[PDB]
């Protein structure tokens, strides 16, 4: 019994991975992402 | 998971119960040796 809970355990740890690699996707994708705030402050410096 | 920890408990009382039965059973055979203190013939013996 203790072992089918570490089994529990391990696909309980194996859920909070994927669902740390679907928020990097997430900040990856999302429009307001490092490169777009990257692209703007670029371009409003050389404005500026 | 919480299901799982708490069937382990149902488990650890089986142990815990086998731990019982057999000590019960310890008691039972000393108390019977214990109450039929010499042999019926044990004591034949006494009076040869």
């Amino acid at each position: 019994v203790r072992r089918t809970a570490t089994e529990m355990q391990r696909e309980h740890m194996e859920i909070q991975q994927a669902q740390t690699q679907a928020q990097l996707e997430f900040l990856q994708r999302k429009f307001s992402n490092k490169a777009l705030y990257s692209w703007l402050r670029g371009r409003l410096a050389s404005i500026y | 998971m919480q299901e799982q920890a708490l069937t382990e408990l149902d488990a650890e009382k089986k142990i815990l119960e086998q731990s019982r039965a057999g000590a019960q059973s310890r008691v039972d055979s000393y108390r019977a040796l214990y109450d039929e203190n010499v042999s019926a013939e044990e004591k034949r013996t006494m009076d040869l």
